[PDB]
């Protein structure tokens, strides 16, 4: 439970206009690519 | 009034029933007092 | 097939962009969606509805 | 928040042993 | 031989492989190097020793009439086949 | 079962303190009275 | 193009951004029946995420002991 | 150091802090880009850079020092005359398309946040998110 | 440029261009056993039960209830094991959440006539409802046999609510309740205990529906209403 | 809105009528709520 | 010695290996299936082959039949694989053939009818690595040997840049410079070769090298309005030059949201997703944000 | 550092 709750509490850290306005979270060098990988789908849905 | 007016502070709370009856010896008195309070409320409101 | 089936384009399901988990915003957007879909379906079918506001 | 990592490691070591 | 019912080639099954012994996975040389390297591999643990149906004979047949060395050889062959069924 | 930075195009920019050291292509022919 | 100049306000991105991790889940309701109506249903917990006693403990920790 | 290193009290803001969870009760964190002063300063710097870039000459060839091996005969065209001009144009246009990039970035961020509870496992699998998503669908 | 540019490929229907109709997709996904497909299909089934329950009515689609029962009975085992810390693993949590989702789907469908008629003719669902009601009665009367561990209370809470709703519906189809009826005793215990309001009103409706065709002289369930409950 | 191709022993007309009925009842309930 | 043995073994194994040409697509719920194993779902749906009831129905016979059907379908996934062909090739009772065919068809394992030119492509969590599918060595190809002899050869390799390349079965070999593009001088009809002079103001009219040397453009343009660009130069994947970045920015400026036209303005050799990504991850503002803070 | 010291001392006192 502690592991899961700690994982949950770290789900919104890169959403603070500092990670958003700088090119860090958009870089491909990130091992976890859970942000850019959506682009394709988001483009096919036309929302983007 | 025809509705119970939802409020922001807790209006009641359960009393735990999983405590050991041997160690806690004043739960029976508290429940008796709660029953008597309910009876007085019924009588007044009637 | 012992039970003849048909191709039925199903009904539109309500889908909100941001699901807020409470009933206020949901009920507002849902009333709007319901009225819009009722108008669309009344335009599609040769029928009328009652109570549309 | 660094103490809790040591606490979790201690609890895991407790779970490792048998007569503990 | 090209068969016409399915319009498909038929080659003796020996030339083809039978099963798939799991997978293998690794990483690229550099991070962010989002590429996929798909490739097939054949594995032939102890190509010298042939395989027989010895992994099928139940123990209740060869036991109790055998020499110790023959029993060890039987066990070695069976374990060899069972392990060759792995990756 | 690294931080890649925007290029620092130093050859394009101009000297801030002593602008008499820029390449002749970047200088302004207006301090030595050579405009006209 | 119609794209404005980068010096014209506004210039901020997450000014009205809300992550789902803060979306105000549903909880107990805490009705109030008069003053001498004690044999009355105090709560209304139909579509709540957490039960009544835990909501009360949260309120106690964060609000009840603010003084 | 020797005694208990926690010493919980009845404040719940020192108690929460002593156990690690300090910012975990505030809605959003504190950042620097949220004040109009820093915004005005950044805008001033960007406008100054754009001014400097636009005050450059158009005829901005570059001598590359590798044109030696290309025996130019005063009639040929050097294959590297436009390398500083291309960089100047790239930087200028990228600085002029800042708001477009901001808009696309915020669209991406919003459309990936709204689906957190549906696409991220450890958020989708907590009992509270499941309970909430069930509570919404109560007929 | 592409072999699709043959005349033969100019006459394809629109029904298969996507691959599989979503109803078939959800059914097969539930049939597979892969947890991700299970969760996806259960979310979709829940949305359909809430916003279009006539497309998945338990009558037009037979053999739909067996799958939900397969997801619901392990919930009975878990709830029996819920008096102590026993959700340590993530597979346990996943099974519990699948059970809760299937139960909510069943309740949403039971809000309709044909679906509740199909539900009543099922011994498993009625036995499960009775089991949950007896657990609730054990919590209410404060028995020392089975004491809910508060770390799990949340789960139990949701559970109880769904069950009662189900009971309410099926309360119309067990109308004449006999003397030693367990449903009636469980419901009167919960009614004397609870402080919820939704729960009180649901229990009152369920009790008033379990007394439809009953005689006064004949021994019926109305003899399980002591003066305490009537006074309440 | 989302549309999902499906299959049923009904026809498009009966399905549309059932949708009309359900949506009308739901809108009436939502209006009666406020 | 053994080196030549392994070499000949690799040669023979590659000669008699089925080369894949068409992609196979199966629905997601059919992800429990393995060609070399039998699953519980197959034993529940086909209890007759495993309950030891008959001698004509053995698990070996079932597995051989279903593997025949699977291979036959996978080798030509565009056709339909009627039951009669299978029945003519397999030697079971027709009822069993029909049951197996229907079971394989229900789960989309065979005859799964889609039109895959109407759906997007995604990326799963498992991605970006070397994947080695290790299959048993074929007999009848092992060497003739009249000490151990392990073998871990590698027969064929394939590299892909995106998942869409994996789905379309397009390898970097042929994909790199598959086709070309033609530019034409705005003044003379002749096509420009190896280089073009892009007009920075018109943004649509390019010039020959000669028509630029001799000033054959309009009398309102100066030589400083043109820029030298290359034509046949394609950059290796994930490598954006300055010319390509400038062209991308110009395309975004002209066609604001029409990303197909943008990706075509860059040169066509880059997909739209790469253009969107490259425009997103661009440290345009980082220096000033960093120096102010 | 000292955190590991305190934690291990507490665990040893608990186990003894
Ligand atoms: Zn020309």
């Amino acid at each position: 439970s502690s592991k899961q709750n700690e994982l949950v509490l770290q789900g919104d850290q890169y959403f603070n206009e500092d990670a958003a306005r700088t090119s860090d979270i958009y870089s491909n060098n990130n091992n976890d690519r859970s942000l850019m990988g959506n682009i394709s789908l988001l483009y096919s849905q036309g929302r983007l | 009034q025809t509705n119970p007016v939802p409020v922001t502070y807790p209006t009641d709370a359960y009393i735990p029933t999983y405590l050991p009856d041997d160690k806690v010896s004043n739960l029976a008195d508290l429940k008796k007092l709660i029953e008597m309070d309910s009876r007085l409320d019924l009588y007044l409101t009637r | 097939s012992s039970t003849p089936l048909n191709w039925v384009q199903g009904p539109a399901i309500f889908h909100m962009l941001t699901s807020p988990y409470t009933q206020d915003e949901i009920i507002n957007h849902e009333m709007n969606f319901l009225k819009g879909r009722l108008l669309e379906l009344q335009e599609i079918t040769g029928k009328k509805i009652t109570g549309v506001n | 928040s660094k103490l809790m990592e040591c606490v979790n490691d201690a609890v895991q070591t407790l779970l490792q042993g048998d007569d503990k | 031989l090209r068969d016409a019912y399915t319009n498909i080639l038929h080659i003796p099954e020996s030339t083809q492989s039978t099963t798939v012994l799991g997978w293998r996975r690794s990483k690229n040389d550099s991070p962010s190097d989002t590429s996929i390297v798909y490739e097939t591999v054949i594995h032939d643990n102890d190509l010298n020793k042939p395989k027989t149906g010895l992994s099928e004979i139940p123990k209740e047949i060869y036991e109790d009439v055998v020499d110790e060395d023959v029993l060890r050889a039987i066990t070695e062959q069976q374990n060899f086949e069972k392990c060759n069924e792995y990756i | 079962n690294v931080k890649k930075e925007f290029p620092v195009n130093l050859t394009i920019k101009k000297n801030v303190y002593d602008s008499a050291q820029d390449f002749n292509a970047l200088q302004d022919e207006s301090r030595n009275s050579r405009q006209i | 193009s119609n794209i404005p100049d980068p010096t014209l306000p506004p210039t901020e991105m997450m000014t009205r951004f809300l992550h789902p991790n803060w979306y105000a889940l549903p909880t107990t309701v805490w009705l109030k029946y008069g003053n001498y109506n004690s044999w009355a249903p105090s709560f209304n917990e139909n579509g709540t995420v957490v039960d009544s006693t835990t909501r009360g403990l949260i309120w106690l920790e964060r609000i009840g002991y603010m003084d | 150091s020797e005694k208990k290193p926690i010493k919980i009290s009845a404040d719940f803001n020192a108690k929460a802090k002593s156990l690690g969870l300090e910012s975990k009760f505030s809605n959003a964190t504190k950042t620097a880009l949220g004040d109009p002063d820093t915004e005005i300063r950044i805008s001033a710097r960007i406008s100054n850079r754009i001014n400097e870039l636009e005050r450059l000459p158009a005829n901005l060839g570059t001598y590359s020092l590798d044109d030696c091996l290309e025996f130019i005969t005063k009639d040929d065209l050097s294959s590297r005359m436009d390398t500083f001009k291309i960089k100047a144009l790239v930087e200028l246009k990228s600085l002029k398309l800042l708001t477009k990039q901001k808009s696309i970035r915020q669209k991406l961020i919003n459309n990936v946040a709204s689906q957190a509870h549906h696409n991220i496992p450890y958020l989708r699998d907590s009992p509270f998110t499941a309970a909430a998503q069930r509570s919404v669908q109560i007929r | 440029y592409s072999l699709a540019n043959f005349n033969v490929f100019q006459s394809l229907p629109k029904e298969t261009a996507r691959g599989v109709d979503d109803l078939t997709r959800m059914e097969m996904a539930l049939l597979s056993g892969i947890p991700e497909e299970i969760k996806w299909s259960l979310k979709k089934y829940l949305t359909y039960s809430n916003k279009a329950p006539y497309m998945i009515s338990l009558r037009t689609l037979p053999d739909l209830l067996p799958l939900f029962k397969t997801f619901i009975l392990p919930l009975e085992r878990i709830v029996e094991g819920l008096n102590k810390s026993s959700i340590c693993d993530s597979k346990a949590m996943d099974s519990l959440q699948m059970g809760l989702n299937a139960l909510l789907i069943l309740r949403n469908l039971a809000q309709d006539t044909d679906s509740v008629q199909i539900l009543v003719k099922d011994r498993e669902i009625k036995s499960f409802i009775l089991f949950i009601l007896k657990k609730f009665q054990c919590v209410a009367t404060g028995d020392n046999k089975w004491q809910l561990y508060e770390g799990n209370a949340t789960f139990f809470n949701e559970l109880t609510h769904y069950t009662l709703d189900l009971m309410e519906a099926i309360s119309s189809y067990i109308a004449p309740a006999m003397k030693d009826d367990h449903y009636f005793q469980t419901l009167v215990s919960i009614l004397n205990y609870t402080k919820d309001r939704y729960m009180v009103i649901s229990i009152l409706r369920s009790l008033s529906r379990l007394l439809v065709r009953s005689k006064a002289n004949e021994e019926s369930a109305a003899d399980n209403l002591d003066h305490k409950t009537l006074s309440l | 809105a989302v549309f999902d191709l499906m299959t049923s022993p009904f026809t498009q007309e009966e399905v549309l009528i059932k949708e009309i009925d359900f949506l009308k009842n739901k809108l009436l309930d939502l209006q009666s709520l406020q | 010695n053994y080196e030549q043995e392994a070499q000949k073994l690799e040669e023979k194994a590659l000669r008699f290996l089925a080369k894949q040409t068409h992609p196979v697509i199966i629905p997601s719920f059919a992800s429990w299936f393995d060609i070399s194993k039998i699953h519980e779902i197959e034993k529940r749906s086909n209890p007759d082959f495993f309950n030891d009831s008959s001698r004509f129905k053995t698990p070996k016979a079932y597995k051989d039949t279903r593997n025949f059907i699977i291979n036959t379908y996978r080798l030509s996934p565009y056709e339909y694989l009627t039951i009669t062909a299978v029945r003519r090739n397999v030697a079971m009772d027709v009822a069993s053939i029909v049951k197996i065919h229907a079971f394989l068809e229900k789960w989309g394992l065979i005859n799964y009818q889609i039109d895959p030119r109407t759906k997007p492509s995604l990326i799963g969590p498992s991605f970006t690595g070397h994947f080695q599918v290790v299959l048993d060595t074929p007999q009848g190809l092992k060497p003739f040997l009249p000490k151990e002899f392990p073998v871990n050869l590698t027969i064929k390799k394939n590299v892909y840049d995106s998942a869409q390349d994996f789905n379309a079965l397009q390898d970097e070999s042929r994909n790199s410079r598959q086709i070309h593009k033609v530019y034409i001088c705005h003044t003379c009809g002749n096509e420009s070769i190896n280089v073009r002079y892009h007009n920075l103001r018109a943004r649509d009219t390019n010039l020959c090298s000669r028509c630029f040397q001799e000033g054959h453009f309009g009398a309102n343009f100066q030589s400083s309005d043109f820029i030298r660009l290359e034509n046949n130069g394609n950059s290796v994947k994930k490598n954006w030059s300055d010319q390509e970045m400038l062209l991308l920015l110009e395309g975004i400026e002209m066609y604001e949201d029409q990303w197909e036209k943008i990706a075509d303005h860059v040169g066509g050799h880059k997909r739209v997703e790469d253009c969107i990504e490259k425009f997103l991850s661009l440290p345009i503002e980082d220096n000033y944000i960093r120096e102010v803070v």
